[PDB]
């Protein structure tokens, strides 16, 4: 578990969507960034209150289940057949399914990674994250995360997010990660226009 | 000229890996599982990173353990005789 | 308390100022005008003298009322002033001549397990952030563990009261916790430059004949390294290049540093 | 004879200054038993000084009245500039001290490998 932020940045002038991403990724390239293998994040949804289940492939096995500020259930992927086995008896929801997918660029330590949260078939935002796998203390690696990202995001820098919270000695959970994507995620489906 | 070493390392090798097998980690941590590799199956449930903690997960030859081994004890014994001369 | 005590001590030497100061600026008036080479000159000379003197008595003045805002038997007291002299005279004389030493030469190991434990649990219960784990999986060469916060996961190897490998692991690290994992290497790029850095610091910090003092100045040294990934370079921002803030303190003075910066 | 009498001089008068570093270091660790051994301490110490002085003293006397017959020139005039049996014995031994030499490089290397090969087969048997 290693301290990490996530944001959206937008496209912004008549840059189109994969425009932007290819241009933001070059300037991550000329950091000295290294391309360090793909990274796919698919998350499904259900109407019920809400569930979501997301697996970034970082995590090779691991199947992610959030219920909103209730608690998330890191499992293995049989999670994913349990499922779809209870599927008949499961709610379903209709095609609110969202994936990001984009290249994972290496710096000396910070894994950042640029993708297009794709709605189903169209392309629509941008989400950033910056991970820190050596800093295992976190809501205090905030001015580290903050200083990266005014390298290289410059405008649009998020300041902070609210996983971190309370300030604690809490170490940073993978779960964590995932909430700060839920959040993220809920805000393209919904942002519109 | 004969390195007992490097016998017995082979010998402790071979038999580690007759062991691996008959070893107790692989023998169903919990209750009513898999019986399979613990420490992976904590690691699947703790989410492990892709190579981190995973990658191949021991996967190397008797061979290539063995020439690593000779390669170092190559490389300590030229050190040691240069250090001598100088 | 002892910052009511220097409170008083400064405003003992306010009062002498004010009382020096106010005798200076009539002091000066009764010597008068001296003749300075030019009209413009002396006249510029009195009046900014005389300006200084006056200024001065406002500041020593101004100083004394913020002062007031903050604040058988005479021989034991003779023993007890010349026990605080004798102290800090032999401190100052000690590290005076111990800072030059004149020796050059010495022509003109064995030790108790036990010993060495006591001195671990000594240095143990000071810097009460770090937590040392003793064990001797292998000999008498005794194996540390020190955890410093959720920061740093050391990995000290003793031969004897004194230190030979450390390799620095991170908290998430796994150090195996079991038969300790002594050869390997943290997978990360900070804490093998940490690695490097303690090994620099080991080399470093040698007394010859005292074992302990340099476990101890070890372990102070490490204890720096927990406001890592948080403090500025003191020259550089904080991600010099990439590598976090102070892969480097300075020996004698535990500030952070980026080893491509400097020291 | 002299040549070693000015070497214990010099030895002399660099271990007097560690000894008043000893005990100022001593003076400073005296806070107020223990007590009965750190004056018995600082008395030995302070002997120890005195006859040091004394030593000095008279290797002092012994190198200023040798004076041998081979000291007409002066300093300065000795630095070299751009523009018997004694060697026999010194030879023999040299060429005894280098067989001892090789011979413990030897028993050094015969060592340093049974303490490898101790060590690795110590590490590969878990």
């Amino acid at each position: 578990m290693g301290v990490t932020c996530v944001s959206q940045m937008p496209v912004a002038e008549g840059k189109s969507v994969q425009q932007t991403v290819e241009l933001l990724t070059r300037k991550l390239e000329m950091l000295g960034a290294e391309k360090q293998g793909t990274f796919c994040v698919d998350c499904e949804t259900y109407h019920t209150k809400l569930m979501y289940v997301m697996h970034n492939s970082e995590y090779p096995l691991s199947c992610f289940a959030l219920f909103e500020n209730g608690p998330c259930l890191i499992a293995d992927t049989n999670f994913d057949v349990l499922m779809v086995k209870l599927k008949g008896f499961f709610q379903s929801a209709k095609a609110s399914k969202i994936e990001t997918r984009g290249t994972r660029y290496q710096y000396c330590d910070f894994l950042v990674k640029v993708g297009t949260v794709t709605m189903g078939p169209s392309a629509r935002g941008i989400s950033v994250e910056v991970e820190y796998g050596p800093c295992v203390v976190a809501s205090d690696c905030w001015s580290l995360l903050l200083e990266f990202l005014q390298s290289f995001l410059g405008s649009h820098t998020p300041g902070a997010p609210a996983v971190f919270g309370n300030r604690h000695d809490a170490v940073y959970g993978p779960a964590d990660t995932m909430v700060q994507y839920m959040e993220l995620f809920n805000k393209i489906r919904k942002q519109q226009q | 000229d004969h390195l007992y070493v490097l016998e017995h390392n082979l010998h402790l090798l071979i038999r580690e890996f007759h062991k691996q097998t008959l070893s107790s980690i692989m023998m169903p941590h919990p209750a009513s599982a898999p019986f399979g590799h613990k420490r992976m199956r904590l690691s699947g449930p703790q989410a492990f990173d892709k190579n981190e903690i995973n990658s191949l997960q021991s996967s190397e030859g008797l061979l290539e353990k063995i020439i690593k081994q000779a390669k170092h004890i190559f490389l300590r014994s030229r050190a040691a005789a240069t250090i001598d001369s100088l | 308390v002892s910052v009511n005590l220097e409170a008083f001590s400064q405003a003992i030497s306010a009062i002498q100022a004010l009382r020096s100061s106010v005798s200076r600026v009539f002091d000066c008036l009764k010597d008068g005008m001296r003749n300075k080479e030019t009209l413009e000159g002396r006249e510029k000379a009195f009046i900014a003298h005389f300006q200084d003197n006056l200024h001065s008595v406002n500041r020593d003045l101004n100083e004394l009322e913020r002062l007031s805002n903050l604040v058988l038997y005479s021989q034991l007291l003779q023993a007890y002033k010349w026990s605080n002299k004798l102290q800090y005279h032999a401190g100052l004389a000690s590290g005076l001549l111990n800072q030059q030493s004149l020796k050059r030469s010495a022509n003109q190991l064995v030790l108790p397990p036990q010993y060495v434990d006591d001195v671990i649990s000594r240095i143990d219960r000071m810097f009460p952030e770090m937590s040392i784990h003793l064990s001797r999986p292998n000999g008498t060469s005794a194996m540390l563990l020190v955890t410093l916060g959720k920061v740093l996961k050391v990995i000290v190897v003793m031969r004897s009261l004194f230190i030979d490998r450390t390799i620095v692991k991170g908290y998430n690290e796994n150090v195996y916790t079991e038969d300790l994992d002594i050869w390997s290497k943290s997978n990360y790029q900070v804490f093998q430059k940490v690695t490097d850095h303690a090994t620099t610091a080991l080399l470093h910090y040698q007394l010859p004949q005292m074992p302990d003092v340099v476990v101890r100045s070890f372990m102070t040294w490490l204890r720096s390294y927990i406001k890592l990934f948080q403090a500025p370079c003191q020259r550089c921002g904080k991600f010099l290049q990439d590598g976090l803030p102070p892969t480097w303190r300075d020996f004698r003075t535990l500030e952070a540093f980026h080893d491509t910066c400097r020291q | 004879n002299t040549a070693s009498l000015c070497r214990i001089g010099q030895e002399t008068v660099q271990d007097i200054v560690y000894r008043t570093m000893e005990i100022f270091q001593l003076l400073r660790n005296m806070q107020l038993g223990t007590y009965q051994d750190r004056l018995t301490k600082l008395q030995d110490n302070l002997r120890q000084l005195s006859v040091l002085f004394r030593k000095l003293r008279l290797v002092y006397d012994k190198c200023n009245e040798n004076c041998g017959g081979m000291d007409p020139i002066p300093v300065e005039q000795l630095i070299p500039y751009v523009e018997s049996e004694e060697r026999r014995e010194i030879a023999e031994v040299n060429k005894k001290l280098k067989q001892k030499n090789q011979q413990l490089k030897q028993i050094m290397d015969q060592l340093r490998n049974l303490i490898w090969d101790i060590n690795a087969m110590l590490a590969m048997r878990n």
